């Protein structure tokens, strides 16, 4: 799973090489950034329920036809899967924050994303809109480098979905 | 490959959960101890050739059978293969120590290695001894750096030992 | 040439990928370490003439037979090449310090090292001893993380020669 | 591949010299400004799809010949190859911006590219125009970030422009 | 471009081989099917204007929100590009019919389809619905093997979009 | 690879014989029924995506454990691998239906596949269930085509089922 | 074994692909040709004994030295192996006719042909003469497309022997 | 690769048009004549070895300098390479005859071939002569098959000649 | 690969010794007899096609089941594979005869070969019989050459037999 | 072209290696054998006309039907080409003798042999018989190691034709 | 690859001739002188490292610009590449000396080498000088063996010089 | 293991080929050289003790510092390993002489040589000097081609150490 630390190890290993000062300075960058990252993760974890609820409701505000009979935002099961999915994204964002890299998102959401969404008729636009709403809300919960960290991973997702 | 953070995430995902307070607090302490961890990795890297060479000298003084005709560290070709193996194992142990996780050592080095040695007729306990000897010399360097801020690295030393001991037990 | 920055770009590039937060945190480690590294480079630069002289003389102290007629430390040309070579090592250590990686040493000293030394009958032991002496001297000029940076690159050379 | 620091080292070595206080002061500038540089690179990466799509929409609105039968962004296969090229160029430009040096862009992307396009019958000025539009949208994102500390990034914006302008001039 | 004839030639050529009775029977199947295929192509060509008009209007009946301000079925240009695109599909269906294979569709629509639609925010949804509408209409225009031909290539497109 | 005709030839050769009347008459009936066979194969090809999608929807409603953390169709990477397998198996089943012989399915798909799944920790009976679910939907399309001449395809339907049923039994 | 059907399946499979209308038209050519092919096979099967007998004797008329003592057409064994071999060829021609391809001939006669004939000192010229004789006889037994089918596979063998 | 139908489609697409009546009528007539086309291709395939061997015998009777020391069809290795080239050209000409289009012959055979021969010192006009001699024997077989329905194949014969003449002109 | 000299060296090294007078004496004899050895190897090489052909003709006169439908030397493809195997084994036997050591035959030919035949359904006893027939014809040629100096080659004939008999015993 | 000398050079070169005593001893074997080999070449060169003439006649002796009208031993041109071809074989045998290897025969006769003979309908049996007859005659012209050399290259050809 | 004997055969074949008395005489002379030739090749092989090193030391004493920053034998990587080239050229020269023919040197070493050096910015006249210094030292060893039978090797020395001089003229 | 015989077998085998006169002449060169080679091996074997003794003592005469306390020629064990190592070289030289190639030296000394010597701090100069002393002594024990053989393998080692 991709983190700064697995990445620098992969680098040294691809060259049959002991880790040197090149890779250790890199690793220090991961460790120095951890405090800001963990502060972001903590804020997203503790506001998770309301961040998910609001995001799901913003999807239905943006695409109102979804909540009509026959549509994919209609019924308890469709709506429960939405909340679950948006909870997944937020969970994997917190993981990436704590991990020091995009690996959790890459491995659990991004690999297979379009194949899966195509087969189950899931529009990336719904998830992009959910994530933009979460981004708006996180902007009042965090500032400074914790905000920069959170935004990086939220934007990463939005891009993966585009 | 996993590291200490990634390992925790994998486990929290199997529970369908955000990381717990408990998981976060052990990751927070790893971050807190990370400079010492970097010094410990740097001790092995900066003294790698020396670590391999002292361990090799000691092995062949203990087990002179290996450097006689009929022995598995004779002729030059076998000695070179042996020394290369010591370097490989020391390299993967040190990767594990940066990672805070043994998975890279298990996956890319130890997996199937005893079986390979048994097929070759390489004495697996002599390889284990070589790993043991490298642990002792490597730990000596971790404990004796030049001009590093003084403090207590016993936990990191214990952790380094586990990776070496892992390798030795997997091979022997 | 290997630096943290070229190595994270190489990583992203090998995967056909934009740089993400993984690589940017790594890069920050390079930038955050630069101050200590530049302090080390400056001390080694300003002390270079005496560090070189003392290092060359220590080689002769450790291997006295070298300065006898017919030997490879005898005569002004042999001794001038020694001082030149040791200045090369110190120059490339300072470059590596400033560069944020082992690249300068790898590309200019380490690649071809054994083949060159074997052909011209240069003992690695002479250079190891020169570098150990320089390391002793640097230990009284620098402390803290500048020292840790200097020592890393001096030890890197000693290992490449072993 | 070179970066800004590596470029200076190469030049100092050709003189047989330790780096000058001028060269070192120049590199100290880059370290000091590096957080802004990371935000600037982050602006491009975090908005890459949109830079490519905004640029693409504008190109094909201006040059409707390209999306007609006979045009070089028709049929779907040619449009896909076109969009892929925009992504590749934007990717190498952003590498250059982290590096502080255009050599990765030149060596791994621009070298021989005009000749490739001429052989294919791809209109090189239209590719150059795509690069210009991506510059504009990319620079807009560098200047309009969310919750970043307010300051002056005009030097880094000018530098980013030079890398885009390098690509366009090399292709056109 | 894939047709029965180019396919059997590619087959013989990949084995360094003269065409034999195996490939000539195959080619006969192409030639025997041409009459039915060309009858299908003729019916689709002559009703192309009304097939396109009706298909575009069915997209808007099925997804009414599209024709609201700010949406992708709003305005002369959005709607002109729809009619053009649906006309492309029908044109390449007729080409495939006449060509004795999926080659025209493969080379001009299928290759690059998802990459293009993703970048320009084009829902496969819309095109699937346009094609289903066309299929309904063609069902009253053709029967027998001309119908079976037309349906094959329409369904091919629907599958490529799924 | 064998087809129905080729299978008969191989058997007649092992007897050192020209094909018998009996063998020739089975092959004559297959030729007679071949237009229906082409419609049946066409029903699967023309509806492939929907056959996989309908089967997948049903499987994950019946076994919700697969789409939870810890389940073998979680995360997105495992769901994508799962859907890809469904397409592969459906593709080889339809090849077998054109050939009138299961050998292509057996040789290029089913051979060693259970063992692969067992090594991966993929629940083999859930893969079998998926195959059966695809059979049901695939047969529905064979029986519900658009403007085909009405007649009896019960024999071809049974044959199609055997190919799907062999796949499921080989995997489970 | 190569037939139209195994060949179109191999084609679709080599591209990771469902059979489409391209391959199904090809397969129809196989099925449509089966009647003519089976009529050819029946005629060759029912006249097999006299076709073989006359072919073997024509070899001896064309190369009379073969039936002299010490030669390869001398004796009941040499002559029994001749009738067997010619019956082989005729049997594999009927198999190819019925199979919709050259596969039976390719797999059982053509693969290894020259190496085998070289080792056992079998002249291709004997077999070419036997096959030309059979072709003459078949010309009075069949007409139209059954003849065209029979001739194709007879000529295929003559070519493989040249 | 293109065939006659595919060639028309590519041209109609450059106009942004459905195929015209005129284009459709020329394709209809190719379909009408396609049985004769299949007989003509079958005449070359069924007699390929003899077409090559007849052409070869005549070439080396007209140009005895090729089969002397110093000549380009001497020693055995050069004669073998020569015969192989005759085979290859005949194979691509017959592909073009099934396709109704010379593009496979041009793309996979003729493109750059004269240049290859000139680099090798192979006399290009002698290769051209070999192609002409194969044309003559090949056309003889097209005109004299066993038990084919009698009719006029002059158009297909002329078309076959164009493909041979195109090879010869490209090489000479 | 080893030869007779190399075999002795490997054994002397395991003892940590210079070669003994006994070992040197055996190698001196081999050198003395080496011209006869070269004639013996020459007898097989110069008559290789005949040895394989005489052996093949005898095998299939003895075991007529192998050349009937259902037999393992039927059809042409199996007969060709069979003849190729006879050639391979005779080649490795003759290499062993130049070397004065069976290791090349065991390492590059016989190792795992019986298992390969058993998996294929090739009758291993019939392969062994082929080898025995090749031995008889090969030894005939070693004994009955054109214009070689007359003398006693019984030892070399016995040695050649051991290499053939080792092949047969390893396969059967 | 394969000789002992080109062989040992190829060997050293494939390993990036200077020639050592291993290859030099081998080369000495070539040089020591040259006297016997050149004596054989001399005898075959000076008897070439009568060796060729007798060999051609022995082919017609063995296969009398060849000299009948319509056959491949009939007429001045067929017979001239025979004498030419047999001269080629003898010439390349002398070249191989002098060269210290099979290279001349390999490069000029053996490469392409079967393909060429198959296309022009040349039986290897004719050439095998010509070569056996030459071998009979050479047996009275040479003895000892010159004979052994001559025989080796004659047998080499017989084998290449089998 | 050609040797002296093979070169003659190629020329005789272009005339359609058996080798002449004159050609056979040259070749007889080469055989006669072959033991000296083996000693001359052995002089280069046995002293290869010293030849390269003596030449290298002289080159860099003469051309001290090459071992300064900016010079083409600086840094260690360029020096190693340089030494490697000297060894490569000396290896192909010695191969040509065993062969009695320069074709191996020309085909596998000299062909296109000047162009390579010019593209790299390697000073071709300095490479040529290296080759000339190696010639001098190599010829010194040919003339200065230990315990070889005394005689005249002037012809072989002159021939060795031609191979070195071919290399130098081809590179400069 | 490389000898002339394993070399020519490898050559034939790499081409799927029977040994021919090319390889057999080479093999004769090996066999013809054996007498001289075995005479060399015989003289080195019988003088081995005094050759090793004198070679070790010459190392100490050339590099006198080695026998001082703390140096690598000091003490019973360092000096016993020297005599053992020099005895190995002489043993493998005799093996190579008898074997007809460099194979014993290649396989047992040359493969891994630099890596081993680098790790245990063994200077090639010591061994070169020992070998040069042995070469001097062998020059009075052998003459002619036995001497040329002995010198070839001694020089081979000196070069492998350079
Ligand atoms: C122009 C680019 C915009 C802008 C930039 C700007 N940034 C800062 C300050 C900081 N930016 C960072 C960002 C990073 N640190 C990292 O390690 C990484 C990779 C994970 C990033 C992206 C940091 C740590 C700082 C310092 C602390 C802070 O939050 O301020 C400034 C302030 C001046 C400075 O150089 O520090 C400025 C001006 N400013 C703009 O207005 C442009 C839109």
């Amino acid at each position: 799973m991709k983190t700064v630390i697995t990445e620098v190890i992969a680098s040294a290993d691809s060259q049959g090489r002991f880790l040197n000062n090149t890779e250790l300075q890199a690793a220090n960058g991961r460790f120095q950034r951890a405090t800001a990252s963990m502060e972001a993760a903590r804020a997203l974890t503790s506001n998770a329920d309301s961040l998910v609820k609001g995001a799901v409701q913003e999807v239905y505000n943006k695409f109102p036809y979804l909540t009509q009979p026959g549509q994919m935002g209609y019924g308890d099961t469709n709506q429960a899967k939405c909340a679950r999915d948006i909870s997944h994204y937020l969970r994997f964002i917190t993981y990436s924050l704590v991990a020091g890299g995009t690996g959790p998102l890459d491995d659990y959401i991004v690999a297979g994303l379009r194949e899966v969404n195509r087969t189950f008729n899931l529009s990336p636009s719904w998830y992009i809109e959910a994530l933009k709403h979460i981004k708006g809300k996180v902007g009042s919960q965090l500032s400074g480098q914790p905000l920069t960290e959170a935004n990086a991973y939220i934007d990463y997702c939005i891009n993966a979905l585009s | 490959m996993q590291d200490a953070f990634t390992k925790a995430i994998v486990a929290a995902d199997l529970r369908g959960s955000f990381l717990s307070e408990q998981e976060l607090n052990q990751l927070t302490n790893l971050v807190k101890e990370s400079n010492k961890r970097l010094d410990a990795v740097n001790a092995i890297t900066g003294n790698a050739a020396e670590i391999i060479s002292d361990a090799a000298h000691k092995l062949f003084a203990e087990q002179t059978d290996l450097i006689r005709p009929g022995g598995n560290a004779y002729p030059n070709r076998r000695m070179a293969a042996c020394l290369r193996d010591m370097e490989i194992i020391l390299r993967y142990v040190s990767y594990a120590l940066l990672a805070g996780d043994a998975s890279v050592l298990e996956d890319r080095c130890l997996n199937g290695l005893k079986e390979t040695y048994v097929a070759l007729g390489t004495p697996t306990r002599s390889v284990a001894r070589a790993v043991q000897l490298m642990k002792e010399t490597a730990i000596g360097y971790v404990n004796s750096p030049s001009g590093v801020t003084r403090g207590d690295c016993s936990a990191l030393v214990n952790e380094a030992a586990t990776y070496f001991d892992k390798a030795a037990a997997s091979i022997a």
